């Protein structure tokens, strides 16, 4: 298939490993009553553990040998075959988030170096302000993309570098 | 002046000479993304061309969607339009996508040198004659010439309303357009059979009995 | 000074100059001069539209029951598509939007720039005068030599009975998708019981 | 001047009005430049001439009888031999295609070197008429109004065939037997809500 593995559905290590999950459990199940919440909270976790084998059969993955799922981090091999919901649709959620925090701070860094004293501003939120520039990023690779085409993403060569050469 | 939020702060951007004399200025800037008038002169661009695509395929949902449901035109769902057309066609789906993009990439590319240029396309020499009318109409995005045939766009005294129920119109096809999409994931049937399915029954059929467009309830 | 509400404030940009100028706008649709125009003229022709139309339903009708010969007799006025005639409807449709094409465009010439088609493009002797008046043609379209009174009150009439039809076509179109008949037996089952055949009591079913 | 495309409606200011066809009709405003208008007026008159003999060409062949303008192509891909009037014609599809690549584009070149001239003379007027350059400019206007009706005509063609799939002179004979039952409404493919 994929570099020579099986999807999980018809893995055979994918069924053993479910059937000792489940008997292990049920071990701890049957020492107690049937009312008891132990034997709730023990059913709860069957009904979970069951849930969870069955979402990831779903959702079409990939197990080796030893049963496990394994991810696939190719832009032209998932989306070719389709596993574009393990890597690529994560990285590019990270990316923005990240890119969406970054972003605020730094906007509020400039908006706080143009006071008469940078220090408290920095010590002691203003959280009006903040509350206010963690609104008005969301978009904000829009912003980051107008801010490098215009040249102010970047200091010029005012920077202080170290002396001497 | 209109707001979007009346007794809200309108941003000092969408305050000037440059930025009122826009079509559907409603000081609509949450976030505050058109800071750099280059920047909102951009997006200006998007927002037009999005409208005009957008009034059209809705158009081409709805028109056939509408009519499919009296005698003529037996039209298959938007969402089953593709198979059944390239079934009916000569070519495989690739061949289209490849002539497409060539037709459609010379064109944008016009476009998009008049972006960055205002009077650039029309310059001696360059085409083999159409430079006479490929100037641009001293508002960008708004081209005349061999656009608008019929001259509608000569008299001074409708031009702002032609504008303006443009950019309407056209953000209310975007909302359509996105509507389609969601009530085809959620429902799972045409558009029209929604409407009829909802004027048939308001109180019982919504997005809150649907059961997935919000599962908390 | 009549009014659609005796007391009540008018607007204050209609002025009597149009025909039947009630100073009826509770929404305020004809503040721009230009959209004012255009709106006269649009009621104009669909007020004629609505009088040739209402009288084509009323008159076929009227004379079914009266019982002639011919082959119209009482059909409907919804069923006239499924008739023979002599010709397919398609090219009925050809043709009209043929010769209305011709029609109606030339009309508009004359809106946008009035005063300009009045002569007969084929034998140039054939003139309209000059009384232009866009919307009011003249000439050989007022051949029986009327004109000659007070044109304000006929215009006043015109525009009453048209908007009079409009409001009648209105009801063939709600009559006839409600009830599902032909009007004028409408008409006659409301004169057989006024008081157990209104609306209300329909809509109930 | 020889007429108005829109009684009462102005002129265009950038036609001159010395000039074969000048009707005015112009709503896209296309030739309002002149360099661009002195390319459109050669492309017009060379269009006419193009158009006038391939129409005159599909009518003679129909008219005496030698199937339509759509099947003259017949004899190269399904196969078989070209022929004239009543005579065959000993000749391959590549050896018809290289004479006409050689011969067209050494006239088309040829005609494309002379800057851009639509009336020549001497060799080209070997008969003796528009000599005194007076009635010429009618010639000319006779000339540009039939081009554009010989277009319009091709354009018919094309559309028709593309429509009902018969000839020009088929689809004349019956449309004179029943008016009313068969043109562009009993078309089926023309208006499509019918
Ligand atoms: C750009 C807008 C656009 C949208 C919303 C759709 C919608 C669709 N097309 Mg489609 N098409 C679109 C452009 C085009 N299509 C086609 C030709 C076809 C064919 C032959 C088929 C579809 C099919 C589909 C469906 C499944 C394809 C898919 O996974 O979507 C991913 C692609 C997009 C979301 C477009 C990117 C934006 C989906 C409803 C299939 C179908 O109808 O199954 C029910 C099908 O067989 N389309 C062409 C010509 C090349 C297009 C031109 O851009
Ligand atoms: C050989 C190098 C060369 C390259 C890489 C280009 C590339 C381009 N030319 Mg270009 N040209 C080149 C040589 C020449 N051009 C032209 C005359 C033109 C004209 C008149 C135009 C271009 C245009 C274009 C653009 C089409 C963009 C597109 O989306 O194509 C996608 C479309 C296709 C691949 C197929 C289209 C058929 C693109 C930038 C167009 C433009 O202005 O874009 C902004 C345009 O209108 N070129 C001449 C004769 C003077 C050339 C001689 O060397
Ligand atoms: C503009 C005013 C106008 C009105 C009120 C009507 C009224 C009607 N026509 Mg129509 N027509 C009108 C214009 C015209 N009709 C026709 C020729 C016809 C025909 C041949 C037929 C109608 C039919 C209809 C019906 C369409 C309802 C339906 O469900 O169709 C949906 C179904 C199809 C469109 C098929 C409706 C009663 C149909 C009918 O009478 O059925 C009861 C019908 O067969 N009309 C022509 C000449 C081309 C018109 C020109 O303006
Ligand atoms: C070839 C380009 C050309 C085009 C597109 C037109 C188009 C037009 N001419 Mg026109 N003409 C053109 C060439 C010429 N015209 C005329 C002489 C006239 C006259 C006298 C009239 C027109 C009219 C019209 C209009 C008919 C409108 C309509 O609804 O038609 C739908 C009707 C049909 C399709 C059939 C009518 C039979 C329309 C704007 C009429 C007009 O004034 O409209 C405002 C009119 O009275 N033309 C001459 C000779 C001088 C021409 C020579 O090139
Ligand atoms: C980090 C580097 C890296 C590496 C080692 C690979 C490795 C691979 N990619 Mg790949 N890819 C990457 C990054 C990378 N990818 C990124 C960032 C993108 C997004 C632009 C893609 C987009 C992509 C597509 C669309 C396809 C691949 C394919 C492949 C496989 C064969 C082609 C190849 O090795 O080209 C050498 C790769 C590099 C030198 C790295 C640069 C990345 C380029 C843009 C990818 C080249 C694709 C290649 C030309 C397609 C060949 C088709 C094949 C049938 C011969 C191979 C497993 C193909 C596949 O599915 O194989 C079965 C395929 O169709 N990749
Ligand atoms: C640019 C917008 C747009 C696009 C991309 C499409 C795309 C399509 N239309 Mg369409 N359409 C549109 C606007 C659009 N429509 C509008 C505005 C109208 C109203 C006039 C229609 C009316 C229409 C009809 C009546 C039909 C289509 C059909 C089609 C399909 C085949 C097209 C074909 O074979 O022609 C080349 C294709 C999916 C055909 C279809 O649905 O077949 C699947 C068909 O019969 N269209
Ligand atoms: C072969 C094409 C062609 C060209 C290049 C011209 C060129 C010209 N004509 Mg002209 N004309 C033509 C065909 C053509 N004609 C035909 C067929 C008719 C009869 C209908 C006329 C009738 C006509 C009149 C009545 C007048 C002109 C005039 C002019 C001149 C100024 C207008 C201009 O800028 O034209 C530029 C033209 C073009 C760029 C045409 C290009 C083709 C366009 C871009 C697309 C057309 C698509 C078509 C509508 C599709 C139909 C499909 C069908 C299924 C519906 C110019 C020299 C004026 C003049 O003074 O005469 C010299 C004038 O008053 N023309
Ligand atoms: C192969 C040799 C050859 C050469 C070198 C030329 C050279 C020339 N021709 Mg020419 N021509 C030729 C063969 C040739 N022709 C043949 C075989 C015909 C058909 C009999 C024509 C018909 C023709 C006409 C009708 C015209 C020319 C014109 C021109 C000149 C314009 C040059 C230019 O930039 O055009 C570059 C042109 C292109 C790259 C192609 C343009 C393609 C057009 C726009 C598409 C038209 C629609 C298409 C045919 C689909 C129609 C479908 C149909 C079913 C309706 C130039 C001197 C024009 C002229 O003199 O104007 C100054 C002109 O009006 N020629
Ligand atoms: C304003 C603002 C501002 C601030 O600053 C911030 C914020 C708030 C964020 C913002 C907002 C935004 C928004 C909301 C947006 C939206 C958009 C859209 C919706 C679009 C669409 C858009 C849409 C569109 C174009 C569409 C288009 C369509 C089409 C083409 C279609 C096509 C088709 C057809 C015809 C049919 C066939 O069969 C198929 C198909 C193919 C399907
Ligand atoms: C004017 C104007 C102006 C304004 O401003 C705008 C507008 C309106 C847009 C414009 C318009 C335009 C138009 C309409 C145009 C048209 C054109 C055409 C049609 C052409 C054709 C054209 C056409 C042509 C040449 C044609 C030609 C033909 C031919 C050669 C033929 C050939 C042939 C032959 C031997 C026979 C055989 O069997 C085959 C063939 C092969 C088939």
């Amino acid at each position: 298939d994929i570099a020579g593995l099986t999807p999980c559905s018809e893995s055979k290590a994918y069924a053993k490993l479910e059937k000792k999950e489940l008997k292990t459990l049920e071990k701890r199940l049957k020492q107690y009553e049937a009312d008891s919440a132990p034997a709730v909270a023990l059913k709860a976790t069957m009904e979970r553990t069951k849930a969870r084998f069955a979402n990831y059969a779903k959702a079409g993955l990939l197990c080796g040998n030893d049963g496990l799922p394994h991810l696939i981090a190719d832009p032209g091999l998932a989306l070719k075959y389709g596993h574009a919901g393990e890597v690529f649709i994560p990285t590019f959620g990270f990316l923005y988030v990240a890119g969406y925090i970054g972003y605020v701070g730094r906007q509020y860094l400039i908006a706080v170096k143009g006071e008469a004293k940078p220090t408290d501003k920095e010590i002691i939120i203003d959280v009006p302000l903040a509350t206010k520039l963690a609104w008005q990023g969301a978009g904000w690779p829009l912003a980051a993309v107008q801010e490098l085409q215009r040249g102010t993403l970047l200091e010029k060569e005012e920077n202080i570098t170290v002396s001497p050469r | 002046r209109q707001s979007w939020l009346p007794g809200s702060q309108i941003p000092a951007h969408l305050d000037t000479p440059a930025a009122q004399a826009l079509a559907g200025n409603f000081g609509f800037d949450p976030l505050g993304l058109g800071k750099d008038p280059v920047a909102l002169r951009w997006y200006q661009q998007a927002e037009l061309i999005h409208c005009r695509t957008a009034m059209a395929g809705v158009a081409g949902i709805l028109i056939p969607g509408l009519l499919t449901k009296a005698g003529a035109l037996n039209v298959p769902e938007w969402y089953d339009a593709g198979k059944v057309a390239i079934e009916n066609s000569f070519a495989p789906w690739g061949s289209l996508l490849a002539v497409q993009l060539f037709l459609c990439g010379f064109v944008e590319a016009k476009r998009w040198q008049d972006i960055r240029k205002p009077g650039s396309q029309g310059e001696p020499g360059s085409f083999l004659g159409f430079e006479a009318s490929l100037k641009g109409t001293s508002e960008l995005g708004y081209p005349g010439g061999p656009f608008d045939p019929l001259g509608l766009s000569k008299e001074a005294d409708k031009w702002a309303d032609w504008k303006l129920k443009e950019v309407k119109n056209g953000r209310l096809a975007m909302l359509a357009f996105l509507g389609f999409v969601a009530q085809k994931y959620a429902t799972g049937a045409g558009p029209v059979d929604n409407l009829a399915a909802h004027l048939k029954d308001p109180w019982h059929v919504n997005y809150a009995t649907n059961g997935v467009s919000l599962p908390f309830l | 000074l009549p009014s659609w509400m005796p007391g009540a404030d008018l607007p204050g940009y209609l002025n009597g100059t149009l025909p039947g100028d009630f100073g009826f706008d509770p929404l305020y649709l004809g503040q721009d001069p230009v959209k004012l125009k255009w709106y006269a003229q649009a009621e104009l022709m669909n007020a004629r539209f609505a009088m040739l139309a209402v009288a084509g339903i009323l008159v076929p009708e009227l004379l079914s029951n009266i019982g002639f010969s011919w082959p119209g007799a009482g059909v409907a006025w919804y069923d006239a598509g499924k008739f023979e005639y002599f010709a397919p409807a398609s090219s009925l449709f050809g043709v009209q939007m043929l010769l209305f094409a011709w029609v109606e465009i030339r009309r508009y010439q004359d809106f946008v720039k009035p005063g300009s088609a009045n002569q007969d493009p084929i034998f140039t002797n054939n003139k309209l005068p000059d009384g232009n008046e866009p919307g009011y043609p003249g000439g050989i379209f007022d051949p029986f030599g009327w004109s000659k009174g007070d044109i304000k009150s006929l215009k006043l009439k015109e525009i009453k009975n048209g908007r009079l039809a409009m409001l009648a076509f209105a009801g063939f179109i709600g009559q006839a998708y409600t009830t599902g008949t032909t009007p004028l037996k409408n008409l006659s089952t409301h004169l057989a019981d006024p008081w157990s055949t209104t609306v209300w009591q329909n809509d109930l079913a | 001047k020889a007429g108005n495309w829109l009684p009462g409606s102005d002129a265009p200011a950038w036609l001159p009005d010395d000039l074969p066809g000048n009707y005015g009709f112009d709503p896209l405003s296309l030739g309002k430049e002149p360099a661009s208008l002195k390319r459109f007026t050669e492309s017009e008159v060379i269009h006419g001439r193009w158009a006038m003999l391939g129409v005159a060409g599909s009518l003679a062949v129909e008219l005496l009888g030698y199937g339509n303008w759509y099947d003259a192509p017949l004899w190269a891909v399904n196969g078989g031999k070209a022929t004239w009037f009543g005579i065959e014609v000993p000749f391959d599809l590549n050896a018809l295609l290289a004479f006409e690549f050689v011969a067209m584009a050494a006239a088309e070149g040829q005609r494309g070197d002379a800057g851009g001239v639509v009336y020549p003379g001497g060799a080209f007027d070997p008969l003796g008429f528009a000599k005194d350059s007076s009635k010429s400019g009618e010639l000319k206007l006779k000339e540009i109004k039939n081009g554009r009706l010989a277009m319009v005509a091709f354009l018919g063609f094309v559309a028709q065939h593309a429509a009902t799939g018969k000839g020009p002179i088929a689809a004349l004979g019956e449309h004179l037997a029943n008016p009313w039952g068969a043109n562009f409404a009993t078309n089926g493919i023309s208006v499509p809500f019918f």
